[PDB]
């Protein structure tokens, strides 16, 4: 227990060094409003990251389907030329892609619900950025009245 | 409500 | 929306409150010796007796 | 910062009027999702101002007793300098009558 | 979490001093609108690849 | 649309209002003292003595 | 971050002083005189080139 007491004094003394640096309202004030808006941007750029993404899904299932038909095409292609073996192969791709497909769709439906939550939730953190921004006014006048109503009721 | 009170002033 | 220590805003918060709280009371303290000394509470009567 | 708060809560009335006269161009339009859009700005609008100007009014209350506090604060200084005056004679006087007595 | 602490009184404490020498009036005006114009011209040579 | 606070459009609105702001202040506190002073309110009324 | 911000601040107060050097009219002007003229020049000695 003696190295765990140490290890808090020296842990108490590195804590009371940094608030004092950082006891002023108005510098971490300055730094909280400036991070917000870096976050919602980098929050903006992932959002778009998966909006493409899905987009890419999309496309996927598109070129899937049209791989598929391209099949349909060759076996029919292959029907008219009368061998059996040729028709018989375009079938077997035609069956692996669709269950690729089906797989694809399920995946793209949960992320789609997901993307749409997280549009959502840019939404309200717009309205709770300009809210603190009211509050921070507010914060500012009543601290430089205190500071000075402190120094009056010391004398 | 408020295609109420657009219908009232349209009314007029 | 979890109010953890580690995001910036929160941090800030809860900071300011406290301090604020406090620099409030003390005010309040010291406003109430101003209205305590007898001659704040004169002058405002004073001013309603002088000008009859 | 007062005055601020002040044009700020004037700027939020402007910015509500703004909408109502959006809302009214809308129903013109006949389009009632435009219309439903600018109803929702001007209700958060309205709930941010009331709360500004709850602060506003706490902020007035002690801005006033400060100004009050230093009107005091100047009837004070001048008593001082009057009673250091009073002081500075009598400690000559003291320093003088300390030798005196000495002898 | 000490060592968070340490660097953001530093960019806080370095921000502080930077904004009062950039907040100029003269200065920032001229900046603004020199980096506009400049931006503007930018996007005419996009334009221009994009009509090519 | 976003970009970054060293952006001029962004930046400009900020300085600007920052500034109106602490103008208008300081200002109109001077303002207030020079009214509240007697002498000033006697000398208008001297003016008028020393018309007729 | 920081950096590029203190950056364009030095830039803003350096482009102050290097117009006031050159901030008098006449010199300015004479110069663009001969600009125009030369630049005049060598759009119509280009057009000659493709008449020729």
């Amino acid at each position: 227990m003696g190295l765990f007491d140490r290890i808090k004094r020296v842990v108490s003394s590195n804590l009371n060094d940094l608030v004092n640096k950082a006891e002023d309202p108005e510098k971490m004030l300055e730094q909280a409003i400036l991070e917000m808006q870096e976050d919602l941007v980098q929050l903006r750029q992932g959002v778009a990251q998966a909006i493409a993404a899905q987009k890419r899904s999309e496309k996927q299932y598109n070129d899937a389907q049209n791989e598929i038909n391209k099949w349909q095409r060759n076996a029919q292609l292959a029907l008219q030329k009368g061998d059996e073996n040729l028709a018989r192969q375009a079938l077997e791709r035609k069956k692996t892609y669709t269950d690729t497909s089906a797989a694809l769709k399920a995946s793209l439906d949960t992320q789609s619900t997901q993307v749409e939550t997280l549009k959502r939730n840019l939404i309200q953190l717009e309205s709770k950025i300009s809210e603190a921004k009211t509050k921070k006014e507010m914060l500012k006048a009543r601290i430089t009245t205190a500071k000075a109503q402190e120094q009056l009721q010391g004398m | 409500d408020e295609l109420a009170a657009l219908k009232a002033q349209m009314l007029p | 929306v979890r109010g953890m220590n580690t995001s910036s805003a929160m941090s800030a918060f809860e900071r300011m409150e406290e301090k604020v709280l406090m620099q409030e009371s003390r005010a309040q303290a010291l406003g109430e010796l101003a209205g305590a000394d007898l001659e704040t509470q004169f002058a405002q009567l004073e001013g309603g007796s002088d000008v009859d």
